[PDB]
């Protein structure tokens, strides 16, 4: 039982490690979006110049949705909200003991454009930079979006550190 | 005649024979009472979607959101009026040039414009939830009731007005065409005034991006049809305004001689 | 209680046009229906023939957990005030005197679609003003899953089921049903609707203040030229 | 009338038939007299939880916890008064500049803040034990006595006062609501003043964390209820203060037209 | 810290030997529920007792045993005062490992004889 629980703890860290790896790409794109906004907010560009910046955002935003949809572990989606706390559709319990009721739960929140505030979860329209006034308010939107991604990696990092102690113990 | 005065879609409670059927069914359900029962096949339990209680709750859900969306619009108008009042009453002890007044005045316009668009966005989300609630009622019998037609036209009108302020003109066309197909709404000139502008936006975009000529004619044809209809409903046929619009429309379209 | 005396003052709403209503609040005035069980909405809300105040607040099942929009059920509570005699001749609703209450009807509704559970409660107090203790003139009616049929009297073998009066229940120390009923439900039920009735009157009375001020403000616009 | 002056929940101690019952009971007990007896079945000895001696001892313990907690808060105020007394009396021979006195002042305030926050937690531990001591009294007859409602409301108030200084606002809501269900405590504006703040905190968190509109509306509604109620209980209805708060609530709440 | 404090609780909860809990306070000195006795002789009364104290968050001081709330690092003032709490917690853990070590050394001498 002790040996089998230590292999269970390894797979728990492996599941956690994979999920936090997917969010490294998500974080990079938002930083790319954030600096694009600071460029578009300046009043020297024309409407066609800020439209070409939008063509980048259209592709960048689409990628974030693709990351959440296809991030898997053993055929199980992780970033799409199936393991969030408030409204889950499944529960991720890691059995890290040699007895009956020795298990711990992991919460992975929704990590798509709608969850990050980059999209409207009802209208389904996403952020735009094709106007100088719009671009200035996107800077705050990316600041919130970055903090959401940064927070979740902190939660995933805390789970790994705890499980590492349990595997050692 | 306030169809929304009672705040419900259809009232609910007669034959002795029918009351006999209700008695035995209620006895049957008491034998098979299982509050934890969940149906693996959802087809039978989906018949509740046709019930009057189901449609009642859907209408009251849509009605709940509609009041929230109108509140955002109306509370905003109160703030803008109050905001301008406070600015005029405070003391400007450091302003002795006309250009300073224009700079101070310019800031207020931006503050006012900033709050309006924020408020408009909140209303549209509220209005959009109400639209989905109305569209999940599957009984055409209850969809023809005057209570339903009152809120359905009321929801669309508020949704369209909020959408046009957000400059999302092309999305108002599909909703407006459904709006003018309910009761006597086709006789309202504002409904054809909005479609006059919305279809002009479509024609300009097709002209700007150089799309097909077929789509160009369709949007031009629709633009002139509703521009004329709106003019007739407000100024009447064979009126000086009507004559002017016909000259504009005749020049705008193609005539074969 | 003395609350029912304060419910008499709410007769100023009959000749007052109601436009401002809180969220999920329904109010109309009408005349009693057959057997005076309920109220029927009148074609005109400013007519003097109206003697009933209808106030309703509806909610949704699952709104305590943020799942109101899931359509898990419906619920509403409404209270109706019944008056005897016609309204005064003057059309001004501000000057109106308190009037006796024929009966006070409370209607509690809560239906759960998923559990297939429904609870309907009707409480009519046919002696609001006239006696501090009128336990024999307070009618109750509890229904669950359409059982029993409406208007079915309480039988001695099945206590509390169907239509019955407050005096039929006991109020002993072992089962202080009546003491709990007054302290828990009915007293708070009256106060909430009492202030809600005053809430609507103040809001619509405020509307008259704004329109008078608005015209004066529009006139001051001519002082600049 | 002082309920706590008696010092007990209920004074425990007539009919000749009852006295006959008591004598034959104590004779049966003295036949089975076994001080080392311990029962394998816990149900029979749990009937002693309904006794008057059991509830009397619980009241004495809960009163003792309350007495200790009050001394913690009171002695803290005595020391702080003595602390500020010493600071201004002792000589400052190495002090001749303004920011010397200012920085000295800031040291004393930090010491005072640390001392106060430590006593609040020190006393709160006493109060929390009093709450659990009273909650285990299983005799409903004794829960309605004047002494019980005197101490239970006194314990509730001190715990709410201490828990508020620790900025644990959301934890005071369940206890504040239990405070306004005892005697005429609902007529005190301090009880309603706190619930206005605590529900404002609950409303801030749901707005901050972007929770559902359902919880936002509930904490917004509850905030307005206890905000208006406190204004009435201190200034009266239709007062200048009461009228001001109604306009505040009207802007905040959702209305329809 | 929310994870780490929980893991400390899990350690004492699931620390077991032959289906008996060790770190939940059962074999403590003040209020024991069981008694751990080691019969280290060939006669009737040759036995010694071992005391193992409670080693969960409440005993260490990381959480309040009554309110059940634990320490927070969310504020600089609370983080600065936590340092003393963690200093004391290690000292309490230090003594217990010293306690068990003296038992093991004593059992080593006793077994050798």
């Amino acid at each position: 039982g002790l040996r089998r629980a230590e292999q269970n703890t390894e797979d728990g860290m492996s599941l956690i490690q994979t999920a936090e790896g997917y969010l490294q790409e998500t974080h990079e794109i938002v930083q790319r979006v954030r600096v694009l906004a600071v460029q578009a907010a300046n009043g020297i560009y024309s409407e066609e110049d800020r439209q070409q910046i939008q063509v980048e955002v259209s592709q960048l935003v689409d990628e974030i949705d693709r990351i959440a949809s296809q991030a898997e572990f053993n055929k199980m989606k992780l970033l799409t909200g199936a393991f969030a706390r408030l409204n889950p559709t499944a529960s991720m319990w890691f059995h890290i003991g040699a007895n009956m009721h020795q298990r711990e739960r992991v919460y992975i929140e929704t990590m798509n454009t709608a969850a990050l505030g980059l999209r409207n979860p009802t209208v389904l329209t996403f952020i735009s930079l094709s106007t100088a006034g719009k671009a200035n308010s996107v800077i705050g939107l990316c600041d919130d979006a970055l903090r959401v991604i940064s927070k979740q990696r902190a939660d995933l990092g805390a789970y790994y550190n705890r499980m590492e102690h349990a595997a050692k113990g | 005649v306030d169809e929304l005065l009672k705040g419900e879609l259809v009232p609910e409670n007669l034959t002795e024979d029918q009351k006999k059927k209700k008695k035995e069914i209620m006895e049957q359900e008491s034998l098979w009472k299982n509050p934890d029962f969940k149906g693996y096949n959802k087809t039978f339990q989906e018949l509740h979607q046709l019930s009057k209680t189901f449609a009642n709750n859907q209408f009251r859900l849509a009605l709940s959101n509609y009041q929230s969306g109108v509140n955002t619009i109306m509370k905003n108008r109160d703030w803008v009026e109050q905001y301008r009042k406070e600015e005029a009453e405070k003391k400007r002890l450091d302003e002795k040039w006309y250009w300073q007044k224009v700079d101070r005045k310019a800031r207020e316009e931006r503050v006012v414009y900033r709050e309006k668009m924020k408020a408009k966005q909140d209303a549209l989300n509220y209005f959009s939830k109400a639209i989905n609630h109305l569209d999940e009622i599957k009984n055409p019998d209850l969809r023809e009731r005057p209570e339903f037609k009152r809120l359905l036209s009321d929801v669309y009108r508020s949704w369209i007005m909020a959408e046009y302020d957000l400059q999302n003109l092309p999305q108002t066309i599909p909703i407006l065409e459904l709006y003018i197909e309910i009761d006597d709404n086709e006789k309202e000139y504002p409904a054809h005034k909005y479609l006059a502008s919305a279809y002009s936006f479509e024609e300009n975009m097709i002209k700007k991006t150089k799309g097909p000529d077929d789509m160009l004619f369709k949007y031009r044809y629709k633009k002139n049809v509703h521009l004329l209809r709106a003019t007739e409903l407000k100024y009447g046929k064979d009126s000086p305004e009507y004559k002017h619009i016909v000259n504009v429309i005749n020049r705008d379209e193609v005539i074969s001689v | 209680s003395e609350v029912n005396k304060r419910l008499r003052l709410h007769t100023v709403l009959f000749k007052m046009k109601v436009r401002t209503l809180p969220h999920k609040t329904v109010l109309y005035k009408g005349k009693p229906s057959a057997d005076g069980e309920r109220c029927e909405a009148a074609d005109k809300q400013e007519a003097q023939d109206n003697t009933c105040l209808h106030l309703e607040v509806f909610d949704f099942v699952g709104s305590e957990d943020g799942k109101s929009s899931k359509n898990l059920g419906a619920k509403f509570k409404k209270m109706e005030l019944f008056f005897e005699g016609s309204n005064n001749a003057d059309p001004d609703p501000r000057k109106e005197q308190p009037r006796n209450l024929t009966k006070i009807r409370t209607y509690i509704y809560q239906n759960n679609f998923l559990l297939e559970d429904k609870v309907i409660s009707v409480i009519a107090d046919v002696a609001p003003n006239g006696e501090p203790a009128h336990n024999d003139k307070i009618e109750l009616f509890y229904q669950h899953d359409d059982y029993p049929v409406w208007g079915t009297p309480e039988t001695p073998s099945e206590k509390g089921v169907g239509k019955y009066i407050l005096s039929n229940v006991e109020n002993t120390k072992s089962n202080p049903i009546r003491n709990n009923f007054k302290k828990q439900f009915y007293f708070k039920n009256l106060d909430y609707f009492d202030k809600l009735f005053t809430k609507i009157f103040d809001y619509n009375d405020r509307d008259s203040n704004k329109h008078y001020k608005k015209n004066v403000e529009a006139l001051k616009g001519s002082l600049k030229y």
